[PDB]
This record gives C-alpha cells, structure tokens and sequence, in this order.
RNA sequence: CCCCCGUGCCCAUAGCACUGUGGAACCACCCCACCCCAUGCCGAACUGGGUCGUGAAACACAGCAGCGCCAAUGAUACUCGGACCGCAGGGUCCCGGAAAAGUCGGUCAGCGCGGGGG
RNA sequence: UCCCAAAAUGUAACGGAGGCGCCCAAAGGUCACCUCAAGACGGUUGGAAAUCGUCUGUAGAGCGCAAAGGUAGAAGGUGGCUUGACUGCGAGACUGACACGUCGAGCAGGGAGGAAACUCGGGCUUAGUGAACCGGUGGUACCGUGUGGAAGGGCCAUCGAUCAACGGAUAAAAGUUACCCCGGGGAUAACAGGCUGAUCUCCCCCGAGAGUCCAUAUCGGCGGGGAGGUUUGGCACCUCGAUGUCGGCUCGUCGCAUCCUGGGGCUGAAGAAGGUCCCAAGGGUUGGGCUGUUCGCCCAUUAAAGCGGCACGCGAGCUGGGUUCAGAACGUCGUGAGACAGUUCGGUCUCUAUCCGCUACGGGCGCAGGAGAAUUGAGGGGAGUUGCUCCUAGUACGAG
RNA sequence: AUUCCUUGUCGGGUAAGUUCCGACCUGCACGAAAGGCGUAACGAUCUGGGCGCUGUCUCAACGAGGGACUCGGUGAAAUU
RNA sequence: GCGACUGUUUACCAAAAUCACAGCACUCUGCCAACACGAACAGUGGACGUAUAGGGUGUGACGCCUGCCCGGUGCCGGAA
RNA sequence: AACCGAACCUGGAGAUAGCUAGUUCUCCCCGAAAUGUAUUGAGGUACAGCCUCGGAUGUUGACCAUGUCCUGUAGAGCACUCACAAGGCUAAAACCUUAUGAAACUCCGAAGGGGCACGCGUUUAGUCCGGGAGUGAGGCUGCGAGAGCUAACUUCCGUAGCCGAGAGGGAAACAACCCAGACCAUCAGCUAAGGUCCCUAAAUGAUCGCUCAGUGGUUAAGGAUGUGUCGUCGCAUAGACAGCCAGGAGGUUGGCUUAGAAGCAGCCACCCUUCAAAGAGUGCGUAAUAGCUCACUGGUCGAGUGACGAUGCGCCGAAAAUGAUCGGGGCUCAAGUGAUCUACCGAAGCUAUGGAUUCAACUCGCGAAGCGAGUUGUCUG
RNA sequence: GAAAGCGAGUCCGAAUAGGGCGGCAUUAGUACGUCGGGCUAGACUCGAAACCAGGUGAGCUAAGCAUGACCAGGUUGAAA
C-alpha cells in the first residue's frame, strides 16, 4: 500500500516545488540591486520559500491522516506507522533541501548585480 | 534490458557452458574469463559507450538479456514474508560464452572499442576471432 | 513357388509422401432400398438385398535413402569414491562408472495361424 | 497441486505460485455409437471469433472447479434402458507413532444394462473434511433392580458443531497495570561487546562530458574493484542470583583517511591570496548566545579553530539537564480502567579499599671486608605551539 | 505545555537567542459548564528579562576549625 | 504560564499547575425522606434537620459568557 | 504499630510450584537422544525412534557380488511451456536461417540410489515377548538446496564425520579441523598426522630450478616488458623501425556551420605530380599559419631489435585507534618454494614382558549351587 | 457377545467371508518373601506471589466525639 501513497506524496509535492522554482523567477525583474534596493526585494522571495514550508507539511500532515485513521479500521497492524514517515520525510527533507539550495542560488544573484 | 512477463522468483547456481560459441553475427567477439553477476543496469550502461566510440556503422547483437530475478534488502527487519521481486535483473556468465560482438570497424576500432567496456565488469574478459565453425 | 482374405506378435532400423504394377481368384466402389434395423439432417456411416463397369480414388505388392525414425569407435558434461584449492563466486588431481546432442551408418519392417486360388 | 531435495519413500523455513469447506434428480450404471485444437482455400442477417465445407493435423483440444499425473482401444461428445450414488463380507496390501485413512480379488442376497463374454458395491484419480461426548428422528419387542408391562436404557440407521486457533478443555468468558507482585531466561529484546557489513565512510579503475583549446588543473556520466568499521541494521553468542543508560563537567589518550603548523610535486602557479595531490601526528586547535543535547545556527576571534577509537573513553570521579517508577496536567486513543520513540511541572541514587594498576614515601636484603662520600650512564621521563612586526622591500614580480 | 511537521514565518530584547513576550495562521489532534476567554491581590508554583552583589566562574590563593596523619587505650563491617 | 485567594496532601524520592475551597449548576427526597451502616419488619446515623432543608454529581473568586447535534447510551414520560 | 493496590497473628498442607537449586559409598558391563506425530503445545508431555535387562530364536542381521525391477537431482536440449539474441518475410501471430535461456519446461538423460532373491570374502548381528530408562530445541564442519548483499562462529531441510558423553598427538593458544577412539603396569620398540636451525624431539639432508620481496605473514578490479619458461609479425655485402646531420615537396583549392573553424572542436570524402623519396595527417603550441615530430632517403658505425599471446614466481594497489612481532628468535653462505628421494622424530595407534576385567565354546574336579584353572576375543573410553 | 444367552464354541448375518477363543509348539498355577516399576496419599528434599477461616490492636498514623490546654512582642487600620 506504500507504493500507492509514495506516488501520491511525490506527485503531488514535486508538483508545488516544480511550481514554484519558476514563480520565483518571475520576481526577478532585471540583475536586482540599485544602491540599498536589494534587501526589500528579498522580502518577496522570503514569502516564497514560507509558502513553500508550508506546502511540504501540508502533504505530511495530510496523506498521514489518510493511512493513520486508515489502518485502525483492521486493515493495516503496527510497524507501517514509522515507515510511513520516514517515507515522508525522504521527501520532506529532500524538498527544504533543494529549497535552501536554489534560495542560495537566486540570493546571490539578486543580490550579484 | 527489461522483461514483459515473468514469474515471481526464481534460483541461482553455477554450471557450466552449454554455447560454446565464439564469432556470432560478426567477426571478433568477447569471452570472459571467471563467472560473475551481469546487472542489467551494465548492459545498457555500456551500449552508450560503444555508440560514442563508433560513428555511422555500429551494430551489436546483445545476447545476454538478464533472466534470473532476485530479491532486493529491505531497510529495517527482514523477518517475515519474501521479499520484493522489483529492483534489477543478472544472468549467470559461465566463462565460454560471448556478450559483446560487432562487425564492420577496423582493428583499432576494436581493440579498444571492448576495452573501454571492460572495467565496470566483476571479471576480467578477452577478445577472439576466426578459425571458429560448430554446425552449419 | 506365388498370390489374395482374415487375425495375431510386434507397438515408426515397420511413417508419410513421388510414381508404378493389380484386379481372373479375393477386395472396394456402384445399384436399389415398403418394411427388420438406421441416421440430431442425409441409408456418405451403420445396413438389407444384389450386375456389369471400374480399379484416379480406400486397399495390396513394389522401387526411390525428400522428410521423418533409429543410430555406435573418439571425445567432452556429469560423476560414486578417493585427495586437495580460493576470501569467495567457484575450481582441479587420481580410479571406475560415464549420457544428452552431433558426426558415420542403418530403414520405410521382421515372425505366425488360419481359410481362399494357378 | 506443483516447486523447493542430499534423485523409491520422507523431509524445514511468517520459503516460490494455486485451489477446498462443492458440484452432478444424474457429465452416475450398462450398452450402442461420434476422429479433437488449431491453420488453410471458398461461401452466409458474416468483413475480430464462431458457423458450413474441404484439405492439413504424434491429438497441439478436451476432462464441471486447483495444479499435476494421466491424454484416445477414451475418462473424451451423444442415446436407450436404468438409478449397485446397493444389504450381509472381505483373502491380502498401501499409510500412520496412536486413533484415521486408501485400494482390493473372491463369497452371498437380490438387481441393472449387452446378444454375449461381462461390467456394475457413485462419479479419470488426488481436496470438497472432523474423534469422543451429549441429544433429535425411523427399525429392532437384547435390559428393564419382587414377577408382568410400561418409563427410561441397549443395537441397526441416520441427523446436529462456520468445534474455521479444524487431534478438536467449560454447557458459557474481554481488557488493563507507569500500584504492581512471585517463579524463571541471557535455549529470547533494549545499553555495550561480538560476528557482519547490505546502509555509512573513504580509497582506487573506465572515461561519457564540463572545463575557450584540452578528457585526468581542477571536476569524472554510466558501471566497476576494495578498504574501515565511527552509522542505520541483521544474527543475538558470555553477561537478566543485575555489563548503570544520554550529555556535560574532570582526566586523558591513541589512529590517520593531517583543521593549523612542517617539507614536497602538479596547477589553468606572475606576485600576491589559493587549489589540488604527496609526505608528515612534535606540538597546538579560543571565548559566548540558543539548545538537555551529542549535532547544528549565530557572535567575536584565530595559525587553526580536524575526524574517530578507547564498554557511542571517563558515575566504586562528579553532575542528574536528558529517558525508561510513583503524583499532577494537557492534547489525543480508549465505553472503562487506562494509553502514547507526545509535550509538561516534581521526583532520596550507596562515609570506612583486599588484589592489579597508579602518584609519593619508607622498611629489608642483596650489590662477597666494614665505613664516609664524590660520580658514569645502560636505560627512563619532560619539553617540543604560534602569530605580528620590522630589517633585506616597497626590492625579484607584475600594465597596473 | 495543548501544533507531529526543523529553529514553522515576520516582530521584540541580545554581539550573537532550538528558549521567552507580540503577532500570523497551516489548530498532526483548540473551545464552552471533562467550561471559553479574562482578571486586581495572593503562590517555598513554572517561565523568560533587568537592576544590584557576589569565588558560580575567568584561575584561584590564603587563613581558620572539625577529621584525615603520629603514639597510648577500646576495636566493628560489607566481603570473602 | 497555572490556580483566584488563606488552607491540604504523596509519616521514610514528587506540597504543585493536586486537592480544597467561597460561588454557579443538574438531580433527588414531604416520609417512620432520598441515603447509608446492619446476620435484624432490631437499633442508629441523615435530623431532636425537614425542603433557598437533606444526599448525589460536577464545577469552581469575581467579570463577559455557557453555540449546533438527543441517532446510539442512560434518564423521566406514555401506553389500543 | 517503620517495605499495606489489600495489616498482623494462628491454623487450612510441608497449598501449588509443569520453574530453580541440591540429592550423599566403590567397582565392573552396556550405552542413548536433541528425531517424527499430536498437543490452549512449542525449555512441558504422549507414542514411536534410539538404551538396557532378561526369557524365546539361534544366522534371517552387516557390508561386498550378481541378476532383476522403479526415479527421472548432475548434465542437455529444442520440435512442448514461459520468457529471449540478429535478419527474412507477412498484413504484427505465424514460418524460415543463425543464436537461447529456464526450481516450478522437457521427446533425451547418466553418476549414484532404492525393492527383491541370491550367496561368498565375509561375517556374529538380526528379530519376537516382557521388565526398567533417559532423551523429546541440539553445535560445527564439507557436500546439496531454500531464506538472506549464494552477507552472519545467521537461520531452516537433506547427508556424512566430530562434538555433544571420547582423552592422546597435530594445527603456537583453540568442543568443531587433521592423525587417532585411552583394561592396568614398562625411565622398551615400529608408525599416522605433523615435522626435523634454537626455544620440544627429529637431515641448519641430497638433486634440479624458482627468490632476493625479506615475499613466505587477512584482498581485488587495474596497473609494471620485475625475473624464470613456453609460442606467433618485419631485417645485417635489403650491411634493420629505434642513435647521430640533412630532406621531412607541391598541388589542388567546396562542406554544415564562425569574426575565425582553408592538417589536428564535431559531421564528408580523402586524386594527381615531380622522384632515390615525401602521408586517404598516431601529437604539441596559437584566434587560424609559423615553429618542435611520424612515416621514407644518404653516409659511417650496426653477428643483433622491435609488437604481443600463456603460464611459474613476484612489485604497486594495501589507512587504525594500549607496543610490536611469521608462535619467537631469526631465516636469501634460503631454516623461503615447485618437483625428486631417503632417514629420523614424534599418540595413551600398532608392537613387547607381566597382570586384571566382560562374553563363548573346548580338557576338569564335587552328589549340587559354586570356585579356580588354560584358550580367543574383549576390556567398546 | 452390547445383551438376552449359548457354548470345547460364541458374536456379525438367515448364512458357510472374518473377529474373538479352543485344540497345536500343552504352565493352570497360588500363597509368603526380596527386589525394578505403577497408582493413591506430604510421596526426592528446599522455595513462592498469592487463597481461605478464626483471632489480634487505632498505647501506629487517619478521623469523629467529650472535656481542657496554649498562641512573646510589633504593624495595619473595618464597619459601626
């Protein structure tokens, strides 16, 4: 059942972060810096990473409650409570850590100039 | 490289050559020399080699499709069940054989050309050439 | 000496398929069929009553090695057992046993009882 | 039912695939009779399939359902009669440890189908199943507690259990304990060790390609060969009549894959400030805020502010912040008691060293007279860090 | 303290705050008499900050007294 | 932050965000009361009380408050 | 009334205790099991398996042969089944050629194995009845498979040996491995394993070579003409590709595509001439050419060289934590290692002299139980 | 044999098939003893947590009740 839920998890949480990562390129007007304007641009892009935590917690406290409250039906025993989040976590994870990855690419091209 | 249709698992063990065959659908060939566990993701991951080497006249007759599906470890406890039958495919090389062959290129060409393809390979491998006739 | 009819053993080193020789005796077709008996529908089969003609066709003998079928010297796989090797995958040495396949070759039969004919 | 095997039998694994808890008023019985799948050429309210027909045809189809065996003289496809899908029985065998279970020639009674020899005691076989007890209902007039019946009992037959955790305690039975208690276990977990090493860490091989040019200055797809064992873990072997668990504070110390220094090579190295790889552990490696943290972010520095061992070094050294006793609270699960690698405030951890080892200090004897006292060095320990600045300089250097 | 998901995200005090106070809201699993939200005074309550002082600390040093050490007297224990 | 407050407790690991409270609420009981102790149509406590009195439950200064859902459960009522 | 989720005291029984611990005199004989089945069973117990005792039997046991039957691990293989390598060919399935895989494919198919009667070298068990048992997870190792990185001194079947309840020697130390199964006594001899420089015995023995690492003392992909030995390609009055000086010629004259890409960023194709001779180009450096070289030529030296392919030995690869080491010392004037031989050493194995014990039969004596005697084996430890 | 009951035979059954037993290699044995063992009792010995019955005391601490005891000093400043 795992590999019904991981797709769906993925999917769906790829989709925003796909999604994002080219929105955020639409606030970069042109080089982005013109003597002290480069810090009040930033707050923009910290709206965009804020509603990308968000997003990626949103699937994790979404999808889980679909198998948590899913496996007390008798269907589903023990064991699978702890592999299902350190299923979502791989992916919880590893999407901060292109987050603040391509965060540390666009800061220093906002503020390269 | 991938099946279509298969069973669910299967068994594994060493024996010996039953094709003893050296030049197929070419000239030279190649023959290793110690049995080893050919993955499927080597086949493939060789082809791309032999393509950037050889440019317009370069065909290979892959023989060694992977029919022997294993199991794949977990990440936490195996005990229970089986395990799962979805990760890659080997097959069993008994030293006689051949995996790679081509026609058409030079010897320099060739010489080198299995060469490169040679070093991701468990075991270490030869070339061969005529003076080879089984059957008609 | 031959040949035909049945019925056996044998159960493709006897099978199919190219073609031929055979109908006097035997053999089949064919003819007819109210009813015995009979077809999901037809008497093609089963079957009752029976010529000539015929023997392309079913059959019967015969030749030809296309294909099937069988198929050994040598030799390798494996290998009881005996003695070892490499971290291992796995591998060898000695004494016997020792087949698949494929090579040569060999065939399309051989052995009976019975009844009918020259 | 196969498969798994040390090849007759048999045989394990929460080992690899699949079916049963029926069905058949008759695919049963007996007797007659019919040559299947599938392709091909040619025709139909057909243009995939079937159907009709003719060739082919080791049967490749079928056999109610699972697989296998069996696979045509038929069990395979139809029809008549029929209902042995029988009572009384079993020589002798299969199989089982026991109780079950399977197969069966021949006997009899009476029947069924062929003309007959004959076949016939369910179904091509293998699953479609359940002891015993307790009770329902038909037949039988064995007991029936003074005799005579009867009640009740016995025997034939058969019915009832989804006893399904199916060799099956009661007619009938769910939870919780962090209030916990007793008997035991390292033939079973958490710490640690160990084996291991997939995962982790790291070294090396191949050269896709980036790098203007160029594969290796640097970086190295795809794939590969080993290493170390500090990580997840697997196995769980000493240790559950007790190997105290995180972290810090204290004390340290050892390895290199060397963070800083130290010498080197290559650079895509002018100098300068670097990169990288090589050699190299002598010695060194700061102060704080947050955090319970190891870890990490940040502040201010630095030659630098290394990684890992040592029972994740160190509690018979300390702390007790963390977690795995009691109370209490919250969210949440639970009908309840209660519950949670959920949070939260509280929470007694044990003066008196034997032996080893260790820091000091003495007492003996020996060192071939008995003394005083001055020394050699076998060997052994300690120490060993580094910045800045100026002098050569504003010189080699470089357009600057 | 209820929010698993990182320290959630701006903000405040700090040289620097995984804490704490304002806020946002996505409350994994707030909430109305298992009461909601709030509240002056009180609490050997818990939490964070500041003032002051300080051997808590940077490093301790010194002094003292009670053992500890030495001789006479009495002389135990767990353990084994 | 918690609770309103003083007060209590886990004699030998937890005094508190426990409990307790003043205050609010639902309900019960007019009889030899509900109720409770009792082998007892004995006795006694509820009370030499008597309903804004008595038991039960929960909630808990004081302040603004106290929503939607009785299907299921229990509770009273009905009734061919 | 100092450990109260139910006080304390006395009795109910010394409750039950399938769990734990302990169980006391000696010698001799035999000698287990950790398997199968069932189990509110899975450290428990039942039945059998295995042990022993004795009564009947008294060769049927046991291995080895022979003939006879049944399987269809290993292998193989295609024309069956599921997948599968290149082309044909057809409107892709099929059919063809070449080529395949396979625990759950199979028309083939062994080894060995299993039932049987039969006997000898053999041999000395077998079984039936009946008394009393214990064991009822077993451990490692090679082999044959599942699991599982064909990872665990991992687990689960089969099988053999050992352990378990067997010492002794060997492997430095070491249930497992190797040699061997210990009745007693011997300052007695021959061996097996394994060894024979010194720490312990026994050739610092022989012959032929391999080695030079100090390998022998935990590893590999992959590298190095490190050395030994086998076999293939071109030449010395062609007086050799490699060493020393010279030439290392031109033409012709478009690509895609650039500011350039008119020898060497990628995608084509790659004739001719003059000659003693010169490329259909294996590099470096530049923005393209220059410039350093390849093949070919002259000369003098030139009885030897250059390219791999196979194995015997070895080097690199090789990084660990309390101090290092093959057991140590050391060992190449080898005490390392491939092959050759012999001698010795060395177990409680075999042997010798003596003795004791268990079972049988053969000469005994006594009227008997019984004793002691000689003989073979045993004395299984 | 279930039993009626019959018997060197008796049940299955209106059949001559088998099971039980007799004959055949023919013990019929019994009582006392010692020794292996089984069963029932403490039943090899030692050890529970716990269960039940009766009894012991609130000179423990929990509380009620009757009756007495005690609270240096200082501060604040209610109503009336």
């Amino acid at each position: 059942m795992i590999s019904d839920i991981r797709k769906d998890a993925e999917v769906r949480m790829d989709k925003c972060v796909e999604a994002f990562k080219t929105q955020i390129s639409k606030i970069r007007t042109g080089g982005g810096g013109t003597e002290e304007r480069r810090k009040d641009l930033t707050k923009i892009v910290r709206g965009e990473a804020e509603q990308a935590r968000v997003a990626v917690r949103n699937v994790r406290r979404d999808a889980n409650d679909k198998v948590k409250a899913l496996l007390k039906d008798k269907e589903i025993s023990e064991d699978d409570d702890r592999r299902s989040q350190d299923d979502v976590q791989k992916l919880t994870d590893a999407a901060i850590k292109k987050i603040e990855a391509a965060l540390a690419d666009k800061e220093a091209e906002l503020m390269q100039f | 490289k991938r099946t279509k249709f298969r069973k669910q698992f299967r068994g594994r063990m060493t024996g010996d050559a039953k094709g003893g065959d050296y030049v197929a659908f070419g000239d030279y060939g190649l023959i290793a020399m110690e049995p080893a566990w050919i993955k499927s993701n080597q086949i493939e991951a060789c082809r791309i080699v032999m393509s950037r080497h050889f440019r317009r006249g370069g065909k290979i007759y892959i023989r060694i499709f992977p029919d022997k599906p294993v199991t794949k470890k977990p990440a936490e406890t195996r005990m229970g069940k089986g395990k799962g039958a979805v990760e890659y495919w080997v097959s069993v090389v008994k030293p006689g054989r051949v995996m790679f062959e081509v026609a058409g290129v030079t010897e320099e060409q060739a010489k080198e050309a299995f060469r490169l393809a040679g070093h991701k390979l468990p075991i270490q491998t030869k070339m061969v050439k005529r003076e080879v006739y089984d059957e008609a």
